[PDB]
């Protein structure tokens, strides 16, 4: 009713993060993939080991990419009446910390004891 | 690649930044990211070493292969006071070799170890990298600066730095005096002159008071606080809005690292909005347990919340006076260098315990010595 230029902006903004959560995502799921993989391959039990622990400088750089398009999207300021852009953005945080919460899974079952 | 013009660096304990005097001017150079400062760290990982930017982009992935702070090292005994005091806090190995400090890393799946100087020739030879990108010209000759208070192991240990970088290190001179020399106050008509150079990182304190006669720069003293800086700013906005979170929503945020993170690089950023606006705003979705943060702070309140912090900034200017017995009402120029300069109150304090005198703050405060030095740089071409 009353969507102003102004809000085109910033959701070209979210847009633009919305398609980098999607890129760090489909890394985070070559890693679900490459650990599923180890799990049912067959590795003695000390070279699934490494092969886990080798996930692990993956994960937590997944994680470090998901954390840095939070400080990007909390840079973001949109007034009250920008319905649709606070939605938009509310949604990716959610999505980000969904996939902030699998990232922590994997975290929990590599290089443990 | 032909040959191109000296170079002034400034290389800094958190942050390095190179200059070069062209076409008339200073030209502060930017790096690969664009960025006109470059953090001082080095990264060693199981494949590269990254330095700079990169180093720093990773230190949460890799906390104890990531090295920097090697300035407070360097020159120095494994049994310094300094050195002691200041691994206790360092997430990255510090032994002793023979007396002589090195740092302790894994790199490409080995444990090595280096001197403080081979971890700021790797810095060097990033500022060194950084001059030749934009000039399209090989850089070899080189003004680095020090502090004033470095004694003859910590000034020769940087030239060796210099020197294993493959810069031909055409001197070294102190830090206030290439601040001095950024806004030609040697060159200004008259009596001798007193100086008072106001240092203010993010981590570091350093008041210098030189005099300056006929062109001879002398420095009378220095004092300070080694730890004070723009961050025990950020710490204080990031305590004023964990107690606002739990007086709002009765829980507590400080458990989460997380959270923390999300918290204080919103405080930083808002602290810089402060230096020019009087109030800055703050949205973060999804803070802590689903509850969005949308807050604001007023330069008053930040200006409140670090009240002592500041105003404690003139108790080592007072110092410096005492030491190089001088009187205020004796000081012809105050010059700022470092970031937090920029805080509007800080200039205040400054300005009024002058009686109002002007401060030289035109060169950006985190360029100025930089500047100075490039200046230098030409001058010994
Ligand atoms: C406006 N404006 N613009 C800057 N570029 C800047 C850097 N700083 C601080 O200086 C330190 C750097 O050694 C860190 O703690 C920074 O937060 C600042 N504090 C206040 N106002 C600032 C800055
Ligand atoms: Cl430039």
């Amino acid at each position: 009713g009353s969507n102003s230029p102004q809000e085109e902006v910033e959701l070209k903004k979210l847009k633009h993060l919305e398609k980098s959560v999607e890129k760090i995502a489909d890394q985070l799921e070559e890693l679900n993939k490459e650990l599923t993989g180890i799990q049912q391959g067959f590795l003695p039990k000390d070279l699934q080991a490494e092969a886990l622990c080798k996930l692990d400088r993956r994960v937590k750089a997944t994680i470090e990419q998901f954390m840095k398009i939070l400080e990007e999207i909390d840079t973001l300021i949109l007034p009250e009446n920008f319905k649709d852009s606070r939605l938009k953005r509310k949604g990716l945080v959610k999505k980000v910390q969904a996939f902030l919460a699998e990232c922590d899974t994997v975290e929990q079952n590599i290089c443990q004891e | 690649m032909s040959k191109g013009p000296a170079v002034g660096i400034d290389l800094g304990t958190t942050y390095s930044c190179v200059g070069v005097f062209q076409h008339g001017k200073v030209e502060i150079i930017a790096n690969d990211q664009g960025n006109r400062t470059t953090p001082s760290y080095v990264a060693f990982t199981d494949t590269e070493r990254l330095i700079g930017d990169a180093a720093k982009n990773q230190v949460a992935m890799n906390p104890t292969n990531t090295v920097f702070d090697a300035k407070r090292l360097i020159g120095r005994r494994f049994d310094d006071a300094v050195v002691q005091s200041d691994m206790k806090h360092w997430p990255f190995m510090v032994v002793n070799d023979a007396g002589r400090p090195k740092v302790q890393v894994e790199y490409k799946g080995e444990t090595k170890s280096f001197y403080p100087e081979e971890v700021s020739s790797m810095v060097l030879t990033k500022m060194k990298e950084i001059a030749e990108a934009y000039l399209g010209k090989t850089v070899t000759n080189a003004v680095v600066t020090v502090p004033a208070y470095f004694n003859d192991s910590q000034r020769q240990a940087t030239k060796d730095a210099g020197t294993i970088a493959g810069l031909n290190v055409l001197r070294i001179i102190n830090e206030p005096t290439a601040a001095a020399i950024a806004y030609g106050l040697d060159k200004k008509v008259g009596a001798e002159r007193n100086v008072l150079i106001f240092d203010l990182g993010g981590g570091t304190f350093d008041v210098s008071i030189l005099t300056i006669e006929d062109g001879i720069f002398e420095v009378k003293s220095t004092a300070g606080d080694t730890h004070l800086g723009g961050e025990d700013f950020d710490n204080r906005m990031v305590n004023h809005f964990i107690a606002e979170f739990k007086r709002k929503h009765k829980k507590d945020i400080s458990e989460n690292k997380r959270a923390v993170r999300r918290l204080r690089t919103a405080c930083e950023r808002a602290k810089r909005t402060l230096s020019s606006s009087t109030q800055a705003s703050i949205e973060i979705d999804s803070l802590y347990e689903g509850i969005d943060f949308y807050t604001s702070i007023t330069r008053a309140r930040f200006e409140e919340l670090n009240a002592d912090l500041f105003r404690g900034t003139l108790d080592p200017v007072e110092k410096a006076l005492r030491d190089a017995k001088l009187d205020k009402s004796q000081i012809h120029d105050i010059v700022l260098v470092g970031g937090s300069t920029r805080i509007p109150k800080i200039q205040k304090l400054l300005q009024d315990f002058f009686n109002g005198k002007e401060l030289n703050k035109s060169i950006n405060p985190d360029e100025a010595v930089a500047y100075g030095a490039a200046v230098q740089a030409a001058i010994l071409s």
